[PDB]
Order: structure tokens, then sequence, then C-alpha cells
């Protein structure tokens, strides 16, 4: 699972900021 | 005046150079979520930008897309009228309950694909779709989900592809678009490939803190479905991941033909 192995997922902006 | 027909109430949410706030329409009593823009913070071209996405809006009237209802330029301020959707993003409910059940994860991308077919029908292709920007009706299992943000969408003729620009979110970029290929519409199932990917167990399925590195992944199409989480997925749900995280835009899975999938329709 995501949370036993420790990944995170972050929100991320569009390249054009 | 924006003020004689409509009264702000609370905040609602926050940009660079705008809010979101609660608004009623006097005459009719309805609320809507108001986003006020300051224009005076734009140049010429990023107002223009702005009327680009309200004119895009305008086009799109679908049950999972957020709806327009006006568009007000005033002095230093430009307000969008939208449909009021409390349910915040897909994005903090995926963090919330850490992935969505094969039932809640269908019942939500099926949604998606009727959304983005009905842009690709109408000639829109959105280019930044991702959980960060599809809004969830409320916190309840089954929400209804709808498509924002069309501040990035682009018009196509017909099926014909052309280098529209370098542009989206990079976890979510098609291969094409990193080849600076000439693209169209299926950059946006790539994106529900990855959208997908995350509702089933909360992470992506391309990362790396070196974005040159994250590029190369997703090029390469260099995803997996790891143990033990990925165990317990359906072969069905795997498979239409497969389909449109398939780097070859033309094999790519179009959103007509995800909906005949027997993971969204064999439920």
């Amino acid at each position: 699972s995501k949370r036993m192995k420790g990944f995170c997922l972050i929100p991320q902006q569009s390249i054009n900021e | 005046r924006f003020t004689e027909e409509y009264q702000l109430f609370e905040e609602l949410g926050k940009g660079a150079f705008s809010v979101v706030r609660r608004c009623v329409k006097v005459l009719a009593g309805q609320e809507y979520a108001a986003k006020i823009i300051n224009t005076k913070k734009l140049s010429a071209r990023d107002h223009q930008k702005l009327e680009r996405e309200a004119r895009i809006c305008r086009l799109l009237k679908h049950p999972n897309i957020v709806r327009l209802h006006d568009s007000i330029s005033e002095e230093g301020h430009h307000y969008l009228i939208f449909d009021l959707v409390t349910g915040g993003e897909l994005f903090e409910d995926i963090v919330a309950r850490e992935y969505y059940s094969e039932a809640d994860a269908s019942h939500c991308i099926q949604q998606i694909l009727e959304a983005v077919l009905h842009c690709h029908q109408m000639g829109v292709v959105h280019r930044n779709l991702k959980p960060e920007n599809l809004l969830l009706a409320s916190k309840l299992k089954g929400a209804a989900v709808k498509l924002a943000d069309f501040g990035l969408a682009i018009e196509v003729e017909g099926e014909q592809q052309a280098w529209f620009g370098f542009a989206g979110t990079p976890g979510y970029l098609s291969p094409e678009v990193l080849r600076k290929d000439p693209y169209g519409k299926p950059v946006d199932l790539w994106a529900c490939g990855v959208i997908l990917y995350i509702l089933l167990v909360g992470y992506p399925p391309f990362w790396d803190e070196d974005q040159h590195r994250l590029y190369k992944q997703i090029k390469a199409g260099a995803y997996d479905f790891p143990s033990p989480e990925w165990d317990t997925v359906t072969p069905e749900a795997k498979d239409l991941i497969n389909k449109m995280l398939t780097i070859n835009p033309s094999k790519r899975i179009t959103a007509a033909e995800a909906l005949k999938h027997p993971w969204i329709s064999h439920r």
C-alpha cells in the first residue's frame, strides 16, 4: 500500500505556473 | 453593476490574483461560486487568456463540467459565475481515503470520460486533466465529479493534430507533448490513465524528483503494478489503465471506446 511503502501524493502546478 | 445582481458571502478558495466566494443572484435567490480576478495584475494578453477560458466554458454544457453562468468585466475586477461545487477537489479526497474502491473509481472515471467525450465532440481538448482540478459534489462515496479549469484548453479542427505548445502538468503530460510532436484529443486519455492509476492505489505511475528523469519515464511508458497493493486489483482495471497509458496516440483508447470497456460498462 501507499502508506506502508511511505509513498506520497503531492499536488503539482501546471508548467505555466 | 455586478453588486446590483449578486451578493458576495464567504471566501471558498484562493488563487494567484484571484479569490472564489459564495454568492447569491438576488432576484433568483440562486447560489453560485464567484471567481473574482484582479485584472489590475494582468497584462492585455492575460486579460484575453481569461476571456478565452470564459468563451470555452460557455461552449460546454454537461453534468460533469462546471457550468459558467455569467462573465462580467468591471474596473479592475473580472467575475466568473460558476456552479457552486462544495465537495472540494478529487485530489484532497484521494489523499483523505488513501485510494478508491474499484466501484468508486469506476463511477468516478466514467463521469470524467463522459465529460472528456463531450469536450472532444465539441472540438475542445483540456490538456491539463488531474485530480487537482476535478471537483466533487460532496465528500460522500459515489459523489458526482465535474471538470474545471479550462485555462489551458485548445480548439482542434476535426481529428487534425498540430503542435499547440508545451503546456499541462509534469506528472500528467503525454509522451507526444514531451516529444514536441503534433497532438490532439488523445493527450486527455493519457491524463485519464494517470488519474485512474492514482485513484486505485493513491500514488502516481510516473515520478522522479528530477524532471528530466520524470519525462524519460513518461516518454518510455515505464510504470508497473507493484505488489502487494496491485495484487487484489482486477485485470480489467489494469487493462483499461494499459490502453490509456499507450505511448502511440493512435493506438491509445478514445473517450468513446473507454466508455465501452468492460470495467466501465459491466459493473
